[PDB]
């Protein structure tokens, strides 16, 4: 065997999946993930991947700091090879996904311009959390158009010319991070 | 045991006391009315082989009560590849005279099977180790039972994280590190041969034994354990056979 | 793309590239500012990576840039859904649910086992004593 190399973390609206390298021959992975003080959860067994989706286990909780590892074994079946992941906060680390723009309405000499909630991987009882559920007051949208709108909720009520016909777009802000701050804007949509 | 705190009277009823012409020898795990797991090393030095004192329901040094029991050890059983001063195969299966009795206060600690033990116990973070040795590297030792929760490593985390020092065994396959490297908290010489019990869906399991350390507590360095699960099937055939004159047998292993 | 008739009109945004797709000139001919451009051009010409309908077993499938998420239904994960929780009930997966102990049985079922001491439950995962101080319990507590 030949231990696991550039372990990645690989995340969005936290659809979290652990990637690395290499390509196996003659030989298959398994990858357990915990939480510090946690037990070691083994996921995606004897696999050929080179790639274990452990959204299910970071959902549990997405503010808890996780570490993985992945184990090489030779192929047909004493302490494996393994190589350990960086650590991974999905609250602090995972990517915005792109938003969409739900639509757009002149009322009265304003625009109400209103953000599709954004679905994440979080499901609870029963249904999938948006991005605002799971952010609350750590997330902002920001508005683009044609210059800049803020808002805390999903919609933003912007002050337009008499029949000028603007042009938005939208991102996804969780303004208290220094890193992966926002995500990719939005299509952009004109009246 | 450094910086861990006293078992409750009865929270740790598979800890043996061994002693031997009546002085403190050392820790060891009732796994069965009749056996006790402990560390070979503890064996060392002894010379009075007729001497050897297994008591159970144990907790404080210098009272004595009706939960004790004590029986005479019948045989000490060593693997015939364990090197007297070294670090290897450090595991001992002793038999007892006549069985204890079971109570509230003395309860054998499950030994697991093999294959269980790799793929499930392994992988339970946190395990207890206890004994009555120091409670400070090179200092007095615990009057009451001490008791301690550590975390396990896999070796190659173990030796990434151990600061390096010459002379240092190596670490086998028949060991495994758990602890902290901190020099905060470790079991230490006194609590050789000891469990280290892992609790897993509601039963608690033997994994390990008190066996080496550089000093207790030492920064940068863990507490290294005899890997149980390598020796289940030497244990259970061993178990299983007769008793022979002397005390000390070493039995072939694997 | 061009038909001489339709092309009298001034430019729309709707007609050329709404309702016929447009080129990044035309585009550019439109919104005139580069940034602007940029930023319609960005997501207009990445293409819906949701389009080969890669979520599995039921999954849903977002868009995203050069890329898309999987949202699966209970039973399943993985990045397209691919995985069936259902078929994950072995002994290395939190010991195949066993209390105790576990056995591996390939094409059929896992089993799940007792120490001694211990018989298995109805459910067939859980144990139970058979004697008053079985190993691993500690009494004074429980
Ligand atoms: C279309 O679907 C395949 C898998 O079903 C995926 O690999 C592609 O990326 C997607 O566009
Ligand atoms: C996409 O999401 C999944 C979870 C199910 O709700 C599907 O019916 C839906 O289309
Ligand atoms: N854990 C330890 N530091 C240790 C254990 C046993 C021993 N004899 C010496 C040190
Ligand atoms: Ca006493
Ligand atoms: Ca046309
Ligand atoms: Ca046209
Ligand atoms: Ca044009
Ligand atoms: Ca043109
Ligand atoms: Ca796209
Ligand atoms: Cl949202
Ligand atoms: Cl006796
Ligand atoms: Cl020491
Ligand atoms: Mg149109
Ligand atoms: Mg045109
Ligand atoms: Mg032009
Ligand atoms: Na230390
Ligand atoms: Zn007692
Ligand atoms: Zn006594």
């Amino acid at each position: 065997t030949v231990a696991a190399y550039n372990l990645t973390w690989k995340s969005t609206n936290f659809k979290t999946i652990l990637e690395w390298e290499p390509k196996p021959v003659n030989q298959v992975y398994t990858v357990q993930i915990s939480t510090k003080s946690g037990d070691w959860k083994s996921k995606c067994f004897y696999t050929t991947d080179t790639e274990c989706d452990l959204t299910d286990e970071i959902v549990k909780d997405v503010k808890q700091t996780y570490l993985a590892r992945v184990f090489s074994y030779p192929a047909g079946n004493g302490e494996p090879l393994y190589e350990n992941s960086p650590e991974f906060t999905p609250y602090l680390e995972t990517n915005l996904g792109q938003p969409t723009i739900q639509s757009f309405e002149q009322v009265g000499t304003k625009v109400n311009v209103t953000v599709e909630d954004e679905r994440t991987l979080v499901r609870r009882n029963n249904t999938f959390l948006s991005l605002r559920d799971v952010f609350g007051k750590d997330l902002i949208y920001t508005l683009y158009y044609w210059k800049t709108a803020k808002t805390n909720t999903n919609e933003f009520l912007i002050d337009v010319d008499k029949g000028e016909n603007y042009c938005f777009s939208v991102q996804a802000v969780i303004p208290s991070r220094t890193v992966n701050r926002k995500s990719t804007d939005s299509p952009v949509e004109c009246m | 045991i450094v910086g861990g705190k006293v078992c409750p009277k009865g929270e740790c009823p598979w800890q043996v006391l061994l002693l031997v012409n009546g002085a403190q020898l050392c820790g060891g795990t009732l796994i069965n009315t009749i056996w006790v797991v402990s560390a070979a090393h503890c064996f060392d030095k002894i010379k009075n082989w007729r001497n050897l004192i297994a008591v159970l329901g144990e907790h404080d040094l210098s009272e004595h009560d009706g939960d004790e029991q004590s029986r005479r050890v019948a045989q000490v059983i060593i693997p015939s590849t364990y090197v007297p001063g070294t670090t290897n195969h450090d595991i001992a299966l002793l038999r007892l005279h006549q069985p204890v009795v079971l109570t509230d206060h003395v309860v054998p600690l499950c030994l697991p099977e093999r294959t269980f033990s790799e793929r499930t116990l392994a992988f339970v973070r946190f395990s207890l180790v206890s004994g009555w040795g120091q409670l400070l590297d090179r200092g007095a030792t615990a009057l009451e039972l001490m008791v301690l929760n550590v975390p396990r490593l896999m070796t190659q985390d173990c030796l990434q994280q151990s600061r390096k020092v010459g002379d240092s065994p190596n670490i086998t396959e028949y060991m495994f590190c758990a602890g902290y490297s901190d020099g905060s908290k470790d079991s230490c010489k006194g609590d050789s041969g000891g469990p280290h019990a892992t609790h897993y869906r509601g039963t608690w399991y033997l994994t390990g034994i008190v066996s080496w350390g550089q000093g207790c507590a030492t920064v940068g360095h863990f507490g290294v354990y005899t890997r149980v699960s390598q020796y289940i099937e030497w244990l259970q055939k061993l178990m299983r056979s007769e008793p022979r004159p002397g005390v000390l047998l070493r039995a072939p292993f694997p | 793309a061009n038909a001489f008739l339709e092309e009298l009109r001034p430019g729309s945004l709707e007609r050329e590239c709404k309702e016929e797709q447009c080129s990044f000139e035309e585009a550019r001919e439109i919104f005139k500012d580069a940034e602007r451009t940029k930023l319609f051009w960005i997501s207009y010409s990445d293409g819906d990576q949701c389009a080969s309908s890669p979520c599995q077993n039921g999954g849903s499938c977002k868009d995203q840039l050069q890329s898309y998420i999987c949202f699966c239904l209970p039973a399943f994960e993985g990045r397209n859904c691919e995985t069936h929780k259902d078929d994950q009930l072995i002994c290395v997966n939190e010991n195949g649910g066993c209390e105790q102990y576990c056995s591996d049985h390939t094409g059929t079922k896992r089993s799940c086992r007792c120490h001694e001491g211990y018989s298995l439950l109805a459910d067939g995962v859980s144990c139970t004593p058979t004697v008053e101080y079985p190993c691993g319990k500690i009494p004074i507590l429980e």
